[PDB]
RNA sequence: GGCCCAUUCGGGUCUUGUAAUUGGAAUGAGUACAAUGUAAAUACCUUAACGAGGAACAAUUGGAGGGCAAGUCUGGUGCCAG
RNA sequence: GAGUCCCAUAACCUUUGUACCCCAGAGUGAGAAA
């Protein structure tokens, strides 16, 4: 991790200053903390999961776009060729 | 359930299971060894 | 009046016989009071044959108070006799039902007795 | 309470197994001008363009529409009334009728949609399953019907 | 083609199951509450306007 | 894909470090780099602006907190 | 899964009158206005509260079609505490106690029901719960046991007929407050099977609003029943408009 | 058969997805086939319908027509009528379809099953053995569907397998 | 009047002199208030005065 | 009644064979107005046949 | 974990996945004792024996995307971009 | 100074003793006897 110098801590203004039961309890507390570790991971792995796809998804979406976007220039083309 | 199995927490219940405990403690190993690298 | 009602013509129970006749041949046929009892609860039954001259009758009539509060056909035949015959086992049949599958070969009949069992009712 | 509507029960994806003969078009007000203009019957061309019995059904907002054009639709006006048209109600207040048909397909799907406004051809082209039909050249033409 | 247009029509059957609910012979068995959730916030009703 | 041969699209395999050099660890590779840069980039231009709100303090400031902190 | 002797969190549902008991599986719950059996063998929670031991019912939906409206998400459900509910076609106890569980001692439940068989079930459980009057009596004819019936700030409906829109209309003029509120379970095959469902549906809906019922809502009950919805509108006398 | 309007709309080719694995249909050309099929006779029925009530024409070819449309089981006995033809749909037909009744009757637990047991010559209906799966079954032919007496599962002797299999189990 | 109605042919009074019953060509019959402002609900002595 | 044992391996074909008269009494008694015993006379007299046999 | 919707953020749904192992049946192309067929003969139909797990008894055609190097080329405002 | 108000008149676990049990469950559904 950054280590600030003291000399920077020192001479900072005041609003950013860095602030620096046994037996079965604990066969059932080192259990909750095992579980909570499995689910922050499993979230964190669908959570990338989905960004993946939107990755790809809004890529998938930029190339229907742009040919929606280029094929409304030549109706306007022939449109206003006639007028 | 037999009346055994009645616990006075869900928590009990679950730890009473051999089946959960040892899936997790599979799994569990396995963070670490993916955390702690 | 009677505790056996509504109970079919001689003309209506016989699409009802070759309707339950054919369906043993399908294995789409639970014979028998227990299994009928058996299907109203699981909610799998078309409708429900019975016979009239059951002994006693009051051995049945507990199923048309399962199958209307399921809000299913049943209906009353004269010779539970004729029913085995047509059913295809060697002994008498007092209730019978119809097991729900829309797979059958034979939805059409069903469905049509089906119509013409809750018009009697 | 955050809300997501069900989709129907009647599709599966584009395809709408529930629509079956005979069908159910909803007449818009344009779809009669245009079908007096080209001489086709209103009964007969749906069963023709469909190969089924048609019902036709007019709401009462199109019915307004149409008796309001005034005098130079009177014909139009007469034709809407054919006995073999039946009528539907409807419960609100505005006379719009682009909308109330929308409101009628996204909630019920058995309803073809005959007109010829493009404002309202597309939205139905967007809302899932629904046919829609039209009358173009010398009869009708349904579009997003996939028995024919 | 028709093997591959088996695997393909299973396949949309599940796919079917995810956009909507689709009847499965109703209970089977004793009620065991909803295997995946009450959402309190949630109406899926159909308004009318 | 359009005109390529699968063989066109075939995978290439990474080569390791020199048993040799085995004592000082893996053999970085350009993905291993970008995240050494960036996450030298992120802390320098957090220090940045940290000097630089340092230096523009006002001697003077007072905020009413400074009593109990 | 919901098996005995396991405990569950019980909380309150959106609609009052109802909860949900929460574990490892979900049931929607509905607190007993009788405490110590169950209606028709259904699941029941006990908890105590100061000690006095309280109890719950389970409401299972694929036996009454409204729990299953409410797990579709009904927005409204008229149904509430303190409030008047006639509910037509009272075969049994297997939803009418759940109702008369939603309304409380304060509110009372009206069942209706024709078949005598049934009604002896449902003046059985009737009597254990005092707000609940049994009403065995054909609902095509309102006028028959008006004299039995005042103001109903809800009619519910599971009445399985051909005819049911009529009987509806009947019921909710002579009884139903105006705005009231009106819950229609309708099943396609019993009216017009000759057609799909989804036409039967709309139809309906068009034979409430003539009856002066603007609709409100329409929510299919899958994955409980198949070919079903509960329409669920507002007696609006003064104009649907 | 004949190629229809517009092949590719979404909702046609949902259809022909649902139809196809629903049935087992090898490619969609059995789909235009029976399509095709179904326009004709509604076609033709259409143009019943036009004409007079108690025309001659329009009596007898619609009388003979749905006495077939009947016969053939598409049409229901108490539908004998033109506008019940016209309110016909594939489905129907293709529930005819040999492949359908020996699943449904029983012999064959999935539509695949069906196919390649009617194909194998393990089906008969009377005395032919039918290994055309499109074929059409009448409702008297519907109840006449068996086992070929000739097949394994017939009556007949166990296959080439099953006494290869034998064999090397004896010695 | 109103664009909805083409040509009078039909004008009635209602019997108790409150509406006015209309007849057009269009297909038509219309009621009408005898008098607009009024309101055919019965006032309180208050509202009445 | 499995868990009194009120209706008690030929024991238990006993145990099936006599649950299933109960269940059919209860039928004859439940629907009837005013039932008799008669049919309960013989319905014991046809278990205890079954008795004898096993 | 899979899947669906959504420009956006996010939202919605539950028996799924195997790029894992394994079992016994069915039979066609074929190869063929034959017979039939035919002026004769081919072919068709019928039918002894053999004839399937990569069932290697190894149908294609077209389209949409990836990703990988101590590799190579090119423009730049390091570490980038094509 | 300090929770009576969750029955130490009790709950739970262990040992011993007494009496019974070792079938399916949303039970299966045509054999049995010879």
């Amino acid at each position: 991790g950054l280590k600030v110098p003291k000399a920077v801590q020192k001479e900072l203004p005041f609003k950013s200053q860095i602030h620096q039961l046994g037996g079965d309890e604990k066969k059932a507390r080192s259990f909750i903390q095992k579980v909570l570790t499995i689910s922050k991971a499993k979230d964190s792995k669908r959570k990338e999961q989905k960004a993946s796809q939107r990755k790809e998804r809004l890529k998938k979406l930029a190339k229907m776009e742009e040919e929606k976007s280029q094929r409304d220039k030549e109706k306007k083309k022939e449109y206003f060729a006639q007028n | 359930m037999n009346r055994k199995e009645r616990k006075s927490t869900i928590l009990e219940t679950l730890m009473g299971d051999e089946a959960s405990n040892k899936y997790f403690k599979r799994k569990y190993n396995e963070i670490q060894e993916k955390s702690t690298s | 009046n009677p505790k056996a009602f509504p109970l079919a013509d001689a003309a209506l129970t016989q699409q009802i016989l070759d309707v339950v006749q054919q369906a043993a041949n399908l294995r789409q046929l639970k014979k028998g009071a227990n299994e009928a009892t058996k299907t109203l609860n699981r909610g799998i039954s078309e409708f429900i044959i019975m016979a009239a001259d059951c002994e006693p009758i009051e051995i049945l009539l507990h199923l048309p108070l399962l199958c209307e509060d399921k809000n299913v056909p049943y209906v009353f035949v004269p010779s539970r006799v004729a029913l085995g015959r047509a059913c295809g086992v060697s002994r008498p049949v007092i209730a019978a039902s119809i097991t729900t599958n829309d797979a059958s070969a034979i939805k059409t009949q069903i469905y049509a007795v089906k119509d013409k069992i809750e018009t009697l009712l | 309470t955050r809300n997501i509507p069900q989709v129907s029960s009647a599709l599966f994806f584009q395809y709408n197994q529930a629509i079956k003969p005979p069908y159910q078009v909803l007449i818009d007000t344009n779809f009669i001008n245009f079908s007096i203009q080209k001489k086709v019957d209103i009964v007969r061309g749906m069963m023709d363009c469909l190969l089924a019995k048609c019902n036709p059904l007019i709401t009462d907002c199109v019915m307004a529409e149409l008796e309001k054009l005034g005098p130079k639709y009177r014909i139009a006006l007469k034709l809407a009334r054919d006995p073999r048209i039946k009528r539907l109600s409807c419960s609100h207040k505005g006379t719009y009728a682009d909308d109330c048909l929308v409101h009628r397909v996204l909630q019920h799907k058995c309803y073809i949609v005959a007109t010829n406004d493009a404002g309202l051809k597309q939205r139905i082209r967007k809302i899932p399953g629904i046919p829609l039909m039209s009358v173009g050249g010398h009869a009708y033409v349904i579009e997003k019907l996939p028995d024919v | 083609s028709r093997v591959k247009k088996r695997k393909k029509y299973q396949k949309a059957q599940k796919k079917l199951k995810s956009v909507r609910a689709v009847y499965s012979g109703g209970q089977s068995g004793v009620y065991e509450g909803e295997k995946t959730g009450i959402k309190k916030g949630l109406t899926r009703s159909v308004k009318f306007k | 894909a359009k005109l390529v041969h699968d063989v066109q699209k075939k995978q290439h395999r990474e080569r390791s470090q020199l048993t040799s050099r085995s004592r000082y660890g893996f053999l970085e590779k350009h993905k291993d780099y970008v995240k050494r840069a960036q996450d030298f980039h992120r802390k320098q231009s957090t220090l940045k602006v940290l000097r630089e709100k340092a230096k523009e303090r006002n001697p003077d400031e007072y905020y009413h907190a400074m009593h109990s902190r | 899964g919901a098996r005995g002797g396991a405990k569950v969190v019980i909380e309150p549902h959106r609609h009052a009158g109802v909860y949900i008991a929460r574990g490892k599986e979900d049931l929607l719950v509905t607190k007993n206005m009788a405490p110590g059996e169950s209606v028709y063998g259904e699941k029941r929670i006990s908890v105590e509260e100061p000690p006095t031991k309280v109890e719950y019912r389970v409401w299972n939906p694929f036996r009454s079609k409204l729990a299953a409206g409410i797990m579709g998400g009904l927005d409204e459900l008229f149904i509430a505490p303190g409030k008047k509910v006639l509910y037509l076609g009272a075969a049994s106890g297997t939803s009418v106690s759940h109702v008369s569980d939603v309304v409380g001692p304060e509110g009372v439940v009206y069942a209706v029901e024709f078949s005598h068989r049934p009604g002896r079930e449902l003046i059985s459980m009737a009597k254990k719960r005092p707000n609940i009057i049994p009403i065995i009596e054909d609902a095509r004819h309102p006028q028959k046991y008006r004299m039995l019936i005042g103001m109903v700030d809800c009619v519910f409906a599971d009445v399985a007929q051909p005819d049911q829109a009529r009987i509806i209309a009947l019921n909710s003029h002579m009884f139903l407050k105006d705005q009231g509120g009106v819950v229609i379970s309708i099943k396609a095959n019993c009216i017009d099977s000759t057609v799909d469902a989804e036409t039967v549906f709309a139809r309906e809906v068009q034979k409430l609003r003539e009856e002066r019922i603007k609709p409100l809502e329409q929510l299919t009950l899958e994955p409980y029943e198949r070919d079903h919805c509960i329409v669920v509108g507002r007696y609006m006398r003064s104009g649907l408009k | 058969y004949s190629t229809p309007k517009r092949p590719y709309e979404s909702s046609r080719l949902d259809a022909e997805l649902k139809l196809a694995g629903e049935f087992g249909l090898k490619n969609k050309k059995e789909i235009y086939r029976i399509s095709f099929q179904l326009s004709k006779i509604r076609r033709a029925a259409r143009d019943l319908l036009t004409r007079d009530e108690k025309d001659p024409k329009r009596l007898f070819e619609g009388n003979a027509l749905i006495r077939r449309l009947v016969r053939v089981g598409v049409l229901s006995e108490d539908k004998k009528k033109l506008d019940y033809v016209l309110a016909l749909k594939v489905e129907d037909f293709l529930e005819r379809r040999l492949q359908t009744q020996v699943y449904k009757l029983g012999l064959a637990k999935s539509v695949h099953h069906a196919r390649v047991l009617i194909t194998q010559r393990h089906i008969a209906v009377g005395k032919q053995i039918v290994n055309i799966p499109s074929f059409m079954v009448r409702l008297d032919s519907e109840k006449h569907i068996d086992f070929a007496p000739t097949s394994p599962f017939g009556g007949a002797r166990p296959g080439r397998v099953a006494r290869r299999n034998a064999a090397r189990k004896a010695e | 009047h109103t664009k909805r109605m083409q040509h009078v042919f039909q004008v009635k009074y209602s019997m108790d002199s409150k509406y006015i019953i209309s007849g057009s060509d269009d297909g038509n019959v219309r009621l009408w208030r005898s008098k607009a402002w009024e309101r055919s609900n019965v006032k309180t002595t208050r509202e009445k005065n | 009644g499995a868990e009194k044992a009120l209706f008690r391996k030929n024991k238990g074909r006993i145990s099936r064979y006599l649950a299933n008269k109960c269940s059919m009494a209860s039928r004859i008694d439940n629907y009837s107005e005013e039932p008799s015993n008669v049919f309960g006379s013989v319905l014991k007299k046809q278990v205890e046949q079954r008795l004898e046999f096993y």
